[PDB]
């Protein structure tokens, strides 16, 4: 993983070059932003059971997917899928602390949508459930974190797709 | 120098993942979170996931309390787990033996 | 796949495996030294049968046109068939051994055999049965005290979506309140001073509530009331008393 | 690991293949296919 | 299923079945036609057990159903009950496979994991599943009582 | 793994029905032949050396496969065959008890022909030395149980081939 | 393809070198046997078809591959192995003209293990027809003509087992 | 980096970031404004840093640069000036980084193999890198110097 | 693996033959050169740092692949890139001493391309690097044992490219 | 492909045998229901198009997939789409009255998924509009002849799978 | 293949929105540097003949691949190579005026790594020429010209490596 530093001190490095005035400007740019991240982080650890609880019950509860039949009918799909959203909601959270996208990429989406497709998860339903997630989220932390999460989020979404 | 050029430099490695590790393991004089914590990472590592998706929950239930107790080591612990009855439904009922 | 098609399953021919020692009658000198018998009619030799006799047609014509005398459906077996055709001897083709028949087996409609069975049954499966749930008892009393006992709340557990599920289940069940954060992530707490400092009163004291709302919740030695928990003396403490200093408090430790 | 530590990844370096073989291993998530990676080794010449 | 098990516990050995396995097959096979007949009875049973059973857990539970309740509503009763015929339904499938492995692999396995997620209280489905079994128990004769019980017992003992 | 009463509830869970009169012939089907059987199971457990030996002696034991530069020459390699046989017998047996051959697709069928294919096993000999051990199987056991037997014996030959 | 000559010429050619003795030894020795090459060619290409039907009737002809159930048992199968022997002859004429058996490694050997492989065609009695044809040919060419010719039967036979 | 660190060691113990760790983050993404300015002041002043810590390196140790020194001619000079350039630039990275990562996953993990692998005396390099040290700690002020010289003495203790 | 004598031991064996005129012509050419094996294997082990050092001098010292941007920059990456070229050095005398390449196959070549390819290590810099190995090898060895050294050196290059 | 009659020919024939009375069962068995099979094949080749028609509608002709994004968005896809479907009920229907899955195997689901893969169409919504069309077409035919091409369309959707 | 108008429509259309603000903003970005685009390929086509024949005198005109053994020896092998470089500088210039690399991976970097692996091509030296492509051609079109065509040079050596 590499954050919105080490991104920048590594463009420098692979080019033998100092950090100059841009380096500077993007470094600045992320340390201006690092305590509204803090802020958020700390809300969404605070209620990541009930923002799971509310995006599953406005995506999801209902449909017919939770019916015999259904890929999470079973109370043991249910609960996985419940651990799934978890990990889209912390690894989501990781990436926005970071600022960088790439431990999504190595932890979360690589040999994902293979795995579900040899299970036969619904992907549709899954981003759906995203989706409705990032609603809550940014509804729970404010307009300018609500943004930065859903940077986040609509990245494990476009992966997913 | 652009974006391809640098993305492709800074990926050449074996992986940042080797470096960003960190081991578990029991030193002297552990309270009982601390065990705890440990057990979990252990249930990470044997079954490469949480059980509480897998299990009922009365399966290594005596294994963890007995490892949160300080009766067995981190080894006995890892022994027994990878010969419960969850370990048998998970990895070895639906694979062949190669 | 057409009609002339190669399985390896229906290939009973030794071309992929090279015994030389094998192959069809072919001389008539072939019948006294490595050549049997055939063991079917399909087989045979052209025009005879499995044993080496000449074929014969199998069915003649029906003597004794009746309904009631007369050979007809109902009419029994004659013993002498099987003799005939040397079906009584062990050592030929077409000896029947009802033994292994499915026709020796026991009717399962029969309501006594079954009802003789499933007694056999539980009488095997009663022990495993009484020691599983044995078993799930036990974790929970064992889930029930380490909840009660502070396990479960430390923030490394609170942290954990699953572990805040697990401490809204120990308050919804009236086990025990967990403290964990406020809404904006600072933990709670009851005297400003600390984090994670719980209320306490008339019922951190209080017996036969440790598994409150937990349906038949038998922790420990449920079948008897306790003792009446008396012993209000002072033992002096012999080489045992905690030496503190003089003149002054212990600050801390 | 001894008797106190817990078992992890482990990068290795001279078994002779066996650093990609490892890779591909923790690299796939569970249950991502049906396939076995190590099946066997491709037979040498001898015995 | 019993014949399942004692496959795989013969299997992980790498042996045949000892002739204690094979005996316990036989009297499986042989019990059979009485486990149909006890399923018979439970399955076309149901909606007076899910009835009574519902009622033994509103009377013993009246907060679920109180104003505010998990399962307060129309809706939410509905869904309850519901949850009360799926439990009903695995019972059955128990005990004509001779063992809980079909209740517990369908409905006992992270139970407590959504049932905390969607905000229910376990205890209040084990009272529901042990009014049920009272009320299931009582069309039965005494033997194929006992027997019965034998699975909601379990059912219970796993939702603690 | 799934038995054929696992397969019935199987049937009838996929779809939220009750048990209806066609799962109670498949069951009522398979409870009639349940104790022939664990007769066949207890024959075959009780001579399944002397089976492994006499179909290894008619098939493949006197070719050319057992001679320098066949592929079970070695003492190595005549051992590993007859504990694959031993294998493949103990498995069809399973199958039998069972009546249902996804044991076979679970925990033999598997990734068999690719590590034969890449060992260099010949594949019809082996196919082979089930068909003969088939023979003395169905020989032992009687005809109906060795119909019951051949059935998972020609599934494990045709998953092979 | 590239014969004894243009092999010569590409290992003196891909080191910048001019023909030396060695080249010169290995080019003598190719142009002495040259007419005993065309000789024996001359006489392969007058006899194939009794070379082929001898191999067959010493080698497989009656065997239990000809009877229902072997490999070999309808006319098509007949014909298509036929063919086949016919083809191994011929190649094994132009590896003899040429002195290099690499027209065998591109026109015969590549993928022929695994064609044989997917249609089911024994690999040892086809090598046992190809050994049995050696025999036949050595004998009607002489002993060296023999020699030179077994030498790109065994290639065969090598590449095919 | 900082962040990456606390995060790497909270996902070891599948745990979030616990209050203590995200008030050291919050601390830091403070004083990232004066990490940027010591960078600049460091980064663009390494002629002098390099020039001067090459002369103190050179009249310490003249065996380098000695006839048959390591460093004996221009071009082995000029090569090793571009080493002590290459530290100046990793301790740069480094000061913004918060943490010695940088400098130590590039250019201290396998430097005793490589410098062995050249015949280079490491001692000579760390002899360098003070001198090098000194030099720019003397254009900082007090508090600045002191976190200044916190990563040369990580450096200096690694590469011994 | 399997030295000169273990193979020809093997194809005499995989025949049921006894060792024949051409076994003994290839024992005694192993015998003979078997001390000079020797003194070779020992040379190297005496010389094995000098000759990485010089090999990498005269190779890859200086170019880009050195500098910020190129495989090997940063010390971990030149360390590990010397311990694969005593790797190299060390397989190459095993192989010699052997007379057979088939340590090589074993232990070296299997799976390397596919771990350099997902590592991104610069295949035609590697064999560089090893062909200069090669010539201080056969330097340092005189003539007769650097020739038998560098077959094994172009061996490893062929297979690795 | 091989019919019910191709099947049993070829299952007498590969063991040399000839056709006894458990062929002249199975042979009756199918002359029996040949009729009816001819009726549905008339029936559903009458009513193709609106066959298709109706299950697109029930199955996924106003869901996502149909919306910017979804798999089948354009002209073009749709078009494809319905195109395959047609190729499903038309291939089924020759499985019907042939009263043999093999013609589906040979020249339907041979690498089907693997095309499907590459392309990214979605499995799950395919075999959706597979048993779709399967209710429709028993609704159309009746029962006898709707189980007898649900045989077929359960075929289709488990290689699919 | 698509330019950046038509990744832009197809990413508004994917979502079945009309063009927003941020689909403008990227529209006029393309728009104000075509014109510096249409100069750059004027000025690349002028000059292609030369900028290849510089590139090769640079990179690999005199190095050991030109000579008895190295790959592009012969006439042949020369010829072939230049016109490798020739398609290269051709759609380089075809995606620096569209704006988009998706050309590239339709119609050069598709299995080109395969090809050159079968044929022996080192892929080294290819990079280091096209490497050295970028430097002629930036030095020939300008600074801002420049980075636009050695994005997608940098483009065909990552998808090469
Ligand atoms: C086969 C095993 C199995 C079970 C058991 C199961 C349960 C299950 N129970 C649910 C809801 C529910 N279940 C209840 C149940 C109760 N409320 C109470 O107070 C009582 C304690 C209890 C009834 C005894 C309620 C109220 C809901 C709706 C919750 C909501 O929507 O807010 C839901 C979500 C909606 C739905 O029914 O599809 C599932 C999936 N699924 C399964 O696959
Ligand atoms: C860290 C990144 C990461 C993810 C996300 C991950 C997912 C993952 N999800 C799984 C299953 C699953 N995932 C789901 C999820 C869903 N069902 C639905 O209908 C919804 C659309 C969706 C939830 C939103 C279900 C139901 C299963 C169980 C499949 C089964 O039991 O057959 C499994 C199989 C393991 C097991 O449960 O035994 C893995 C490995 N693994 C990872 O390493
Ligand atoms: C016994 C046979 C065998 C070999 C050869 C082998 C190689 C091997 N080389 C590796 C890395 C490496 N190999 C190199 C090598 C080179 N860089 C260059 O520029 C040069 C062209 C080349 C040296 C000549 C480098 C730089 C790495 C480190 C990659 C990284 O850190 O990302 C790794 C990753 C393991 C690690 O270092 O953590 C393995 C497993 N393994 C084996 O089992
Ligand atoms: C199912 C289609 C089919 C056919 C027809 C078939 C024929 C066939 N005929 C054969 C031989 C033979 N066939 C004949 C037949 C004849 N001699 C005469 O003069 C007559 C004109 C003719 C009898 C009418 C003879 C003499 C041989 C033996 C030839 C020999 O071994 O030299 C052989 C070699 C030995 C064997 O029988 O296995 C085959 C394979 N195989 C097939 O799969
Ligand atoms: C130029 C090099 C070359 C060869 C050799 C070659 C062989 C080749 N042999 C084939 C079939 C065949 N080959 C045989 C051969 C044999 N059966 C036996 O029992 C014997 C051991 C063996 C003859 C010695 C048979 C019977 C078939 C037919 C398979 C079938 O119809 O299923 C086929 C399938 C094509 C067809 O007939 O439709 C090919 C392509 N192709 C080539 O390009
Ligand atoms: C970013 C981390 C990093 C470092 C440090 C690094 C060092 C490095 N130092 C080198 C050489 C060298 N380095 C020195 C250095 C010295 N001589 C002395 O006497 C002094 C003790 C010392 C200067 C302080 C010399 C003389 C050479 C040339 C050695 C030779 O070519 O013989 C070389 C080979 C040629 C080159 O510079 O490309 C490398 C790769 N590479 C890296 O990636
Ligand atoms: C972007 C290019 C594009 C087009 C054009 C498109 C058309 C399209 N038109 C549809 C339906 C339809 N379209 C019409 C249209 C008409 N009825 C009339 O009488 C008029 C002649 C006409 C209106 C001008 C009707 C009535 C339906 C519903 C048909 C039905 O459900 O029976 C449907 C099926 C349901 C749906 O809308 O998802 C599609 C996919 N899809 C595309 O991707
Ligand atoms: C085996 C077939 C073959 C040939 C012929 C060949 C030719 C060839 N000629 C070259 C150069 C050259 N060739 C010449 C030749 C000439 N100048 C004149 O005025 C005369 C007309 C002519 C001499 C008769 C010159 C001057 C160069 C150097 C051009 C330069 O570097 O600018 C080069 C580039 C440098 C090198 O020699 O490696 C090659 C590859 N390569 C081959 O593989």
């Amino acid at each position: 993983m590499q954050d919105a530093i080490t991104s920048v001190i590594n463009a420098a490095d692979v080019q033998g070059k100092y950090l100059d005035a841009n380096s500077v400007e993007k470094l600045r740019g992320y340390f201006q932003t690092g305590e509204l991240r803090v802020r958020a982080a700390a809300t969404i650890a605070a209620n990541a059971a009930t923002i799971i609880k509310e995006a599953v019950a406005k995506s999801l509860l209902y449909s017919d997917i939770t019916r015999p039949g259904g890929n999470m009918y079973t109370t043991r799909r249910y609960a996985a899928c419940i651990r799934d959203l978890d990990y889209y909601l912390r690894y989501a959270t990781y990436g926005m602390l970071a600022g960088d996208p790439s431990i999504l990429d190595e932890r979360v989406l690589n040999g994902l949508k293979e795995t579900y497709n040899s299970l036969g998860v619904p992907i549709g339903a899954t981003i759906q459930a995203i989706q409705a997630m990032k609603e809550v989220t940014g509804s729970l932390v404010g307009s300018d974190a609500g943004k930065e999460m859903g940077l986040y989020f609509d990245y494990i979404c476009s992966g997913l797709s | 120098q652009n974006l391809y050029s640098i993305k492709y430099k800074v990926k050449q490695g074996v992986s940042k993942l080797r470096d960003q590790q960190k081991i578990f393991e029991t030193k002297g004089s552990l309270s009982k979170d601390a065990y705890l914590s440990i057990f979990q990472a252990a249930c990470r590592q044997i079954f490469e996931r949480d059980i509480s998706t897998f299990v009922i929950g009365n399966e290594i239930e005596n294994i963890k309390i007995q490892f949160i107790k300080g009766q067995i080591s981190v080894k006995e612990m890892i022994n027994a787990l990878g010969k419960s009855s969850v370990y048998l439904k998970e990895f070895y009922n639906p694979y062949p033996n190669i | 796949s057409g009609y002339g098609d190669y399985s390896y399953s229906t290939d009973r021919t030794k071309g992929h495996v090279n015994q030389y020692y094998v192959d069809k009658a072919r001389s008539r000198s072939d019948w006294g030294n490595r050549n049997v018998l055939p063991a079917s009619e399909g087989d045979a030799v052209l025009g005879r049968t499995a044993k080496g006799a000449v074929a014969v047609p199998e069915f003649g014509i029906p003597q004794l046109d009746d309904p009631v005398l007369g050979f007809g459906p109902d009419s029994m077996v004659d013993p002498r068939i099987a003799e005939a055709d040397g079906a009584v001897w062990r050592w030929d083709a077409g000896f029947v051994d009802e033994s292994m028949t499915l026709a020796s087996c026991a009717d399962i409609s029969d309501e006594a055999v079954a009802d003789e069975a499933f007694a056999k049954f539980r009488g095997s499966v009663l022990a495993e049965r009484g020691a599983m749930i044995t078993k799930a008892e036990s974790a929970t009393a064992s889930v029930i005290t380490s909840l009660r006992d502070g396990l479960y709340s430390g923030e490394a557990q609170l942290l954990t979506a699953s572990g805040q599920r697990l401490a809204n289940v120990a308050g919804q069940e009236k086990i025990a309140t967990i403290s964990g954060y406020t809404w904006d992530g600072q933990p709670q707490t009851e005297i400003p001073g600390k984090p994670f400092v719980k209320s306490i009163g008339a019922m951190d004291y209080m017996d036969g509530v440790e598994g409150g709302d937990v349906v038949a919740a038998k922790v420990g030695a449920f079948w008897k009331p306790k003792a009446p928990k008396e012993v209000p003396y002072k033992r002096p403490m012999g080489a045992n008393t905690p030496e503190l200093p003089y003149n002054t408090v212990p600050r801390l430790v | 690991f001894g008797e106190v530590r817990v078992p992890f990844r482990r990068f290795p370096t001279l078994p002779a293949a066996n650093f990609p073989n490892t890779n591909t291993l923790f690299d796939k998530q569970t249950k991502q296919n049906s396939v076995v990676i190590v099946p066997s080794f491709k037979a040498i010449t001898g015995n | 299923s019993i014949v399942t098990k004692s496959i795989v516990n013969a299997d992980a050995e790498a042996r045949y079945l000892s002739p204690g396995e094979l005996d316990r097959i036989k009297s499986f096979v042989l019990s059979g036609q009485r486990r149909l007949r006890i399923a018979q009875t439970l399955t076309e049973n149901r909606e007076r057990i899910v009835k009574q059973g519902g009622q033994q857990l509103f009377q013993r539970r009246p907060d679920v159903v109180s104003p505010g309740g998990n399962a307060y509503g129309e809706e939410m009763t509905a869904t309850c009950l519901r949850d009360l015929d799926y439990y009903l339904r695995l019972v059955t499938y128990g005990i004509i496979a001779g063992d809980v492995t079909p209740i517990e692999e369908i409905g006992l396995v992270g139970v407590k994991e959504m049932y905390s997620a969607l905000g229910t209280p376990i205890s209040g489905v084990a009272e529901g599943i042990r009014c049920m079994k009272d009320v299931a128990c009582s069309l039965l004769s005494g033997e194929d009582a006992a027997e019965v019980g034998f699975y909601f017992d379990y059912t219970l003992a796993a939702m603690q």
